[PDB]
């Protein structure tokens, strides 16, 4: 954990951040810490100003244990869990019609056996 | 796990600089007071060395001639292959003055591998008896690793030679080739020997390992076990 | 009857940094060599009976430590212990009913 | 009486006196009495002599 | 005073920095051991009239 | 009830290679005899100290190694015994019905 975050901290306005702090490695340490997957977890690039993002040596690896857990509930994606929250104000209705669909979809991948 | 001991879709790694506090670390170790004779250690005509100067009233001849290094064989190898080796290369002074330098050069070779021996063990979790052997098949040599000292690791740059920083990255894949399944240094030793022998083909003299081994050192390692009589018949 | 469950998997190393630093000196004498071999030696030997006493006692304090820890842990059982059994009166009193 | 027995594997690996100490002692004293024995065998030697 | 009595050059057995403060000076004595056979068999080999 | 089963016939000895081999000597001396027997014995007899430390310490290391290996087996033996009796609860649900 120490060398990872001595790692996301190195040089982010004199060389790592538009050198996208080689994302496609040191992305993949905060998975493998997890034995989780390097996939899903660049949504994260959708926040923190085109960065990783990394450097924000807590929230992210807080937010990704309840990420993980959620992730054992139910087989949703994180991609589809942040449609759940823009789809609060009022948003557009075309989205919401689509995420009920695709999380009774994921129920039916289940059913009443197990399966996945 | 045996894709990546098959080295399909291999691991990634960050060349953090507690790497250079290990080199350094082993710098440090061969530096203080162990006083090595590794100054340019092999290549032919080894002149200028400090030791056989001193002892030069018992015998002068610190240049010798052709190399002072080792390969292993099966069955017997120690000081016995050492001293044959400089004992062929034309000296006609076949008296103690040949013998006693053999063994004022033990405890010197000793010295050379009781460093990674002792330290690396304390890295990665392997018994001293595996280690030599362990880097050998993985594909180095314990001179060519104490070099990279002389090529400046030491330095705490953010960069190293490839030599050091995919050796390293290489050694934990083996090492888990060594601890997914637990096997004693006999095979090992036989396996750097002598692959023909064993029953390997001529192309895994090198580095590479494929199924058609797994297979066959595993149903070994089981045979090993399960025939009537202790290890060594 | 649907389900297993994990286990500790409680393999993990941990590393010790075998390497060393150290410096240098210099000082001028004001007496012969053999007079400090002949004082020189006590007070260290007297330094390897200080640390193997510190290291040997240590080990002493550490070790009882251990066997006084490891009598707490009957405490919960016998809570546990007659928190369930003490229900078998209640049933041996319905069984008379 | 499995998360107790968890809590002893914890409170055991975590003792000052643990396995690390005793390996730091002998992986340095290796090299002590090797830098004696090379070092030693010449006052015997010349004491022949 | 070895150094001096013999006029000898440089050989430096008494290296400076021997405690530790993660196991407190653990083993700090047993190298003094070894300075002093490392410095004694200087006295050996380089005394003649 | 057809069958008995084998054992572990565990009786195997292992061999201790009870032999050795040694070298020659030569050298001239600078100063005499009796002055070396007073410098000779106290280097040896720290060897011997720096030996039975090494080893003494070597048994206090691989039987401490013995005492934490021994904790782990528990592990599995907890998961088949709470993976074994959870079934009563369902069984004496079952009763209910």
């Amino acid at each position: 954990i120490h060398e990872y975050l001595e790692f996301a901290n190195i040089k982010k306005t004199e060389a790592e951040k538009t050198l996208v702090d080689n994302s496609e490695k040191c992305a993949e340490l905060l998975a493998e810490i997890l034995a989780w997957d390097a996939g899903e977890i660049l949504k994260a690039a959708s926040l923190l100003g085109l960065n990783p993002p990394q450097a924000t040596n807590v929230f992210e690896i807080d937010w990704i244990r309840r990420l993980q857990t959620l992730s054992e509930k139910t087989m949703i994606s994180t991609e589809y869990l942040w449609q759940m929250g823009d789809l609060t104000e009022n948003s557009e209705f075309s989205l919401k019609e689509g995420v009920g669909e695709a999380v009774m979809a994921a129920l039916k991948a289940q059913g009443d056996s197990d399966n996945v | 796990s045996l894709a990546l001991l098959l080295g399909v879709t291999r691991l990634a790694v960050v060349p953090t600089n507690n790497m250079v506090t290990f080199f350094k670390g082993i710098a440090n170790g061969l530096s203080e007071n162990v006083c090595l004779t590794t100054d340019d250690f092999q290549r032919q005509e080894l002149e200028g060395a400090d030791w056989w100067t001193l002892l030069s009233t018992n015998q002068v001849i610190d240049d010798m001639g052709l190399v002072l290094d080792i390969h292993p064989v099966w069955g017997k190898s120690d000081e016995e292959m050492l001293m044959e080796k400089i004992q062929s290369i034309g000296v006609s002074n076949d008296n103690n003055t040949l013998s006693i330098i053999v063994q004022i050069l033990i405890q010197a070779k000793n010295a050379q591998e009781n460093l990674l021996s002792q330290t690396i063990s304390a890295e990665y979790g392997v018994e001293r008896s595996v280690v030599p052997l362990q880097l050998r098949w993985l594909g180095s040599n314990v001179y060519s690793v104490l070099n990279q000292v002389l090529n400046n690791t030491p330095t705490d740059i953010s960069s190293i030679v490839p030599k050091l920083s995919e050796l390293t990255y290489s050694l934990l894949i083996y090492t888990q080739l060594i601890n997914s399944l637990k096997l004693n240094k006999e095979f090992i030793f036989l396996r750097l020997t002598q692959p023909n022998w064993l029953g390997l083909t001529q192309p895994k003299l090198s580095t590479q390992l494929s199924l058609p081994e797994i297979y066959l050192i595993t149903c070994y390692q089981d045979w090993v076990v399960n025939a009537n009589k202790n290890e060594d018949s | 009857s649907i389900s297993p469950r994990g286990l500790m998997k409680q393999r993990y190393q941990r590393v010790v940094t075998a390497r060393n630093a150290s410096k240098m000196n210099f000082k001028v004498p004001n007496y012969r060599f053999e007079p400090m071999l002949n004082r020189s030696k006590s007070g260290v030997e007297t330094l390897i009976q200080f640390g193997s006493t510190l290291l040997s006692l240590l080990e002493r304090k550490d070790s009882l430590s251990f066997d006084a820890y490891q009598m707490i842990q009957s405490g919960d059982l016998y809570r546990f212990s007659i928190d369930l059994q003490q229900q078998d009166i209640d049933i041996n009193k319905a069984s008379l009913e | 009486q499995q998360q107790q027995a968890m809590a002893l594997l914890d409170y055991f690996s975590e003792r000052f006196t643990n396995e690390s100490l005793y390996t730091w002692l002998i992986s340095q004293l290796s090299s002590l009495y090797l830098q004696a024995y090379d070092a030693v065998l010449s006052l015997c030697l010349s004491a022949e002599a | 005073s070895l150094l001096y009595e013999l006029n000898l050059g440089e050989q430096s057995f008494v290296g400076g920095g021997g405690w530790n403060d993660l196991y407190q000076g653990l083993m700090a004595g047993e190298t003094l051991k070894l300075a002093l056979m490392r410095m004694e068999r200087v006295y050996v080999e380089q005394n003649s009239r």
